[PDB]
């Protein structure tokens, strides 16, 4: 009972953790003009040592669109803001559970969220057009965790539900 | 000088490359090596929305 919300709960965080440790640094890797990592915000070298934002969106229209898209990583950050959303709808929902319905839209909400953070994904690999990073596959594996944390959530509200339609009864 | 015993002429040398075909590497060649795990995440996403 109890100890598969704790499992989700704990799947959560650990996503959550990846997840800022992916907006962190250390995101891809690419050979300048000697290797250099960059988390999606500012560029480090392997002088070297310096650090600098070189997060340059300037140097079709879909082109520029992509480019604002690519820009300023304005997927993932909302991503991550609405995994902590609905974080913090887990913990508000996980005490107290008055409504039986809330879980639900927590779960729909946090699905979306792993979608979002896969569209990221896809916007911050097509804009790389060498090596890559670790944060990357640190993101890659919280989303799995997300897609089975958000399995385990709806295996639970199934079960909470054919609970209470057998207690209805 | 007497006859000539042996004629030769200007020929063109080459690295003469062999027949490097890998075996594993060369299957996943034609797309990309990171295109796939893409493929494999977008499935594991839409599995997530059917179930």
């Amino acid at each position: 009972r109890g100890v598969q919300m704790l499992l989700t709960t704990v799947g959560a965080f650990a996503a959550f953790s990846l997840m800022t440790i992916a907006v962190g640094t250390d995101y891809w890797l690419y050979s300048r003009g000697v290797m250099t990592h960059s988390g999606l915000w500012r560029t480090c070298c392997l002088f070297k040592g310096l650090c600098k934002q070189i997060d340059h969106f300037p140097e079709d229209t879909a082109e520029y669109f992509l480019r604002a898209v690519r820009a300023s990583s304005i997927f993932p950050i909302l991503s991550v803001i609405l995994l902590f959303m609905g974080g913090l709808c887990i913990a508000a929902s996980e005490f107290y559970k008055t409504r039986h319905n809330i879980i639900l839209s927590a779960g729909i909400f946090f699905v979306s969220a792993g979608l979002s953070n896969i569209i990221g994904i896809i916007v911050y690999i097509s804009a790389n057009a060498y090596s890559y990073g670790w944060s990357f596959y640190f993101g890659a594996l919280s989303f799995i965790i997300a897609e089975m944390v958000g399995v385990l959530a709806v295996h639970m509200f199934i079960d909470r539900h054919k609970q209470l339609r057998a207690t209805a009864r | 000088f007497s006859k000539p015993f042996m004629s030769l002429g200007i020929s063109i040398m080459i690295k003469k490359p062999q027949k490097s075909k890998p075996g594993v590497f060369s299957f996943l060649d034609p797309l990309a090596y990171e295109i796939w795990m893409c493929i494999v995440f977008a499935y594991i996403g839409v599995s997530v929305v059917l179930f």
